[PDB]
């Protein structure tokens, strides 16, 4: 059981027939079989760890399978073929996904597109570092999600739109997003405990303005002082907004200091608090 | 008094315990993910089983 | 400060219930849910069952057809001693309910490739004997 | 005695510290758990309605041989 | 001598930074001109050149308080032209300034002599320009402070810019 | 690839086959394939966002699915449509779930039957503002859930039933049925902690009477003092039992602004207390 000689047998049977060859019948199980035997290639070759070559030993099972007419199971071809190179050493990881998609999509299955959607935006960021079309892919997938009832999935791709919406300086943009997925998320007494730190965010989101989009946001929110949850939302951005309009780069860098004990800062915050710490020196030099 | 130095510890451990609650539940997601994505894909080959096996009811009954 | 200390903290230990009350109200909805899920799991693997048989029976006739500030201080800590136990409670529920439906998974995992393997076989003879 | 009082708030704030983030994962689980709960929801309606794509093919290939 | 962009910067050392003066390149001006930075259609200020071995060409540097005064930012795009002065009202002879402790960190309640101070003011801010309103900083006697020119009158009719000399008096 | 033009393949095939084009075996398969057609449409048509379409397809499908005799499928199409006009701009909402509940109520499917019964009761009440008929069906749905010793899913139901029940005047009907859930909560040591809120609610519940049914109703409740779980339940409730057979207005007033301190208030609790509130004042002007 040789790999690369089953990757020949499988091409000396994947092609139309004809002479004494077709015979009476077609072979419309010859391009099966040729699949199957592919199929036994990319096996081994996951064997001997060897990844790239059973990634693209998958694609040839998969390209097959299509001109059968199979587009199920050999859309789950797609995405062994995605696995292995992803665990794999090469790219074509976003090829094998996107031609995976248009598949669970044609078809009717949007629940697993999207399940597929939301691992290539994840990728498509992770490395290959296009955010561009990252967020665009964590939203239209969101949109699956919040059509199949799924509404927790809706926003866990949303969270990763705004997120890194304003890391792009689309801070607005940002913001509309948490007020979305705040609104989302009160339908839900069950909810009410995350619908937090997304006006967290959205306070902290500036776009730049000169009103009290900010004080408007930590007003709108409710808040009750014995409440811990909260405590951890609001109480800061209060303080973190008397700072900025008062120009006082100290109070705010001191504040982000000490919230940092009840709550440790993550990396998204932290960038964004430095851009703050920034607008306000910049406002008192500018 | 010596009860704040030492319940200190009464919530530290917990805070283990839930170490492992966040992830044995996480560790069920991707066990779920994968049979959801073999599950609904086995239904997807039984749609053609009901199909094929519906066709060779109007041609041999 | 050693009274903004000795009281702030204070409203923290009385924080510290909210914290680990709210906790069970997140384990609540957790373990209602695990125990919904557990029964449902159970008709689902009957799924899975149910198929592993019928596919036997239809492999079978494809093959015949075929051919006192710090009096309270300390009592707040029991308070949140008192439930520290629960969260031992919520942690057992959701322990015992994870590894009970994870190896309940690889069965299901188990049958449902084994009856997807009689499909496609039996789909590759079918869609022949197609019209 | 002041340094009972002061090592006492030492040890206090300690305490409060740890406690706050185990709150905080919590929130994620009641965030995470849900997520999947959706993610079953659907399940149950895949493989109990298999049972009768199956169970109607096993039907009509049983009628076609007797 | 119409006018040239330029790019602001920072002030080099500290020593040009109690001078009060928009430091440039030799490769650009020199020492002893005068110009008018243009920020807006409606927003028109006048400074001293002084030259230094660390500007790069197109581009001015501003201390601290300039760019307070000015609303300059640092990496902005400004219009700099040639300006020149008319020795027959502009020559300041009694300029009122608003002293006061620049940094309030460092504030006494100890006695300075004014007469000292009017002494070594014009021996260093003579032959400069100064306008009303003008917010610098004045070091007197290891003393950092931070004048605001409140009127100024020519050798008596009130200038709102004027050029400071030897024969100035200052109170 | 245009839905317009399947949408009319669909419609030329799905019709009982007249004349010759008839014979004997009628078009049971024709009939299918115009589901399959309207299926690919209304795909197309969500992928587009064009939901009403989308939603309309699905109906078409559906329908003509019930005319071929699958009452399965069928329903589980008419569910597709719900989820579609529900995150769509049009109706038919609440008549596709009507027509899915029909279809797994009389198959034999009461278990999915009473999961779309209670999004059904969401939506009414959510979007519709029916709260009556919302009830009702809370109801007869936690009627299922208990049958399919799904307790836990039962007691989610009558807590919604009695919950809004309060709001709308029902406070006797709302206490009955806390005293239910509450009986059948102690049979689950996984609820005795919850069990709080329950005697909490029932007591706070007054449908207008004089005697101490709430003196009675927290007697009944076991608590003690070195516990700390029950301080958030009838330690309050004393309190406020004794403001209200006091006639004192600012007693009752002032206890839930201390008690909205160690355990914050929500909307619910809110809007009653203040119904107890008024009580006072108009026995006290009295």
């Amino acid at each position: 059981a040789e790999a690369m000689a089953l990757l020949a047998e499988a091409e000396r049977k994947v092609k139309n027939s004809q002479s004494f060859f077709s015979g009476l019948f077609g072979g419309s199980s010859k391009i099966e079989e040729a699949c199957e035997i592919y199929a036994r290639a990319a096996n081994m070759f996951k064997m001997a760890k060897n990844w790239s070559a059973a990634g693209n030993a998958f694609c040839q099972a998969a390209q097959l399978h299509l001109q059968l007419q199979s587009k199920h199971d050999a859309a789950t071809c797609f995405v062994d073929a995605g696995n292995a190179f992803k665990k794999a050493d090469p790219q074509e990881a976003i090829n094998c996904l996107m031609r995976a998609i248009e598949i669970y999509t044609d078809m009717g299955r949007f629940t697993i597109a999207a399940k597929h959607h939301i691992s290539i935006a994840e990728i498509y960021e992770t490395e290959l570092v296009d955010v561009e079309k990252a967020i665009a892919h964590y939203e239209q997938s969101a949109d699956y999600y919040k059509g199949e009832e799924s509404n927790s999935s809706a926003n866990k791709c949303l969270l990763k739109v705004a997120g890194y919406a304003a890391q792009l300086e689309q801070y607005q943009k940002a913001i509309d997003i948490y007020e979305q997925v705040g609104t989302s998320a009160m339908d839900s007494p069950l909810l009410k405990y995350s619908a937090k730190d997304y006006f967290f965010k959205a306070a902290l989101c500036h776009f730049c303005i000169d009103m009290l989009n900010a004080k408007l946001a930590v007003q709108k929110y409710e808040e009750l002082f014995p409440a811990f949850s909260d405590s951890r939302e609001c109480k800061l951005m209060k303080k973190l907004l008397e700072a900025h309009e008062e120009q006082n780069v100290d109070s705010y860098t001191e504040s982000v200091k000490e919230y940092d004990s009840i709550s440790r800062l993550d990396q998204w915050l932290t960038t964004m608090l430095l851009r703050i710490k920034k607008t306000i020196q910049g406002d008192e030099e500018d | 008094n010596r009860r704040l130095q030492q319940t200190q510890a009464q919530v530290d451990e917990v805070v283990d315990i839930m170490r492992v609650n966040v992830d044995k539940v996480l560790e069920r997601d991707q066990k779920l993910s994968e049979l959801d994505d073999r599950a609904d894909a086995l239904q997807a080959g039984a749609s053609q089983f009901e199909t094929s096996a519906a066709k060779l009811k109007r041609k041999y009954w | 400060r050693a009274d903004q200390l000795a009281d702030e903290s204070l409203e923290s230990t009385r924080r510290m219930l909210q914290l680990v009350e709210e906790s069970k109200d997140a384990g609540i909805r957790t373990l209602v849910m695990l125990d919904e899920q557990g029964e449902q799991l159970d008709r689902v693997e009957e799924g899975m069952n149910h198929i592993n048989q019928d596919m036997k029976e239809a492999e079978k006739n494809l093959k015949d057809l075929g051919k006192a500030r710090e009096n309270e201080m300390d009592e707040n800590l029991e308070q949140v001693s008192g439930i520290i136990g629960n969260l031992r409670h919520m942690a057992l529920d959701m322990g015992n309910e994870i590894d009970t439906q994870n190896r309940q998974i690889d069965r299901i995992m188990e049958k449902a490739d084994s009856n997807k393997t009689r499909i496609d076989e039996a789909n590759q003879r079918a869609t022949k004997m197609l019209g | 005695a002041l340094s009972e009082i002061e090592t006492r708030h030492s040890e206090i704030i300690k305490l409060e510290n740890s406690i706050r983030e185990l709150h905080d994962m919590f929130m994620d689980m009641a965030m995470l758990v849900e997520s999947q709960g959706e993610m079953i929801d659907r399940i149950e309606y895949n493989v109990e309605h298999a049972v009768d794509y199956v169970e109607r093919a096993v039907s009509d290939t049983k009628k076609a041989v007797k | 001598m119409a006018g040239r962009s330029m790019q602001a910067a920072r002030c080099p050392t500290d020593e040009l930074s109690l001078s009060n003066c928009a430091v440039v390149s030799e490769k650009d001006y020199q020492s002893g001109q005068h110009v008018i930075v243009r920020t807006s259609p409606n927003h028109k200020y006048i400074f001293t050149l002084r030259t230094h071995p660390s500007v790069v060409p197109g581009s001015v540097a501003f201390s601290l308080p300039q760019r307070k005064w000015a609303g300059l930012s640092i990496g902005q795009e400004i219009e700099v032209a040639l300006y020149s002065f008319d020795k027959a009202k502009q020559c300041i002879g009694t300029m009122t300034i608003e002293i006061d402790f620049l940094q309030k960190k460092n504030i006494d309640s100890n006695p300075y002599d004014t007469d000292k101070m009017a002494a070594e003011f014009i021996q260093q801010f003579n032959n400069q320009a100064f306008s009303v309103g003008q917010q610098l900083v004045f070091s007197f006697n290891d003393k950092l402070f931070g004048l605001l020119v409140k009127d100024i009158e020519a050798m008596r009719q009130k200038i709102e810019v004027g050029l400071v000399v030897g024969n100035s008096q200052v109170a």
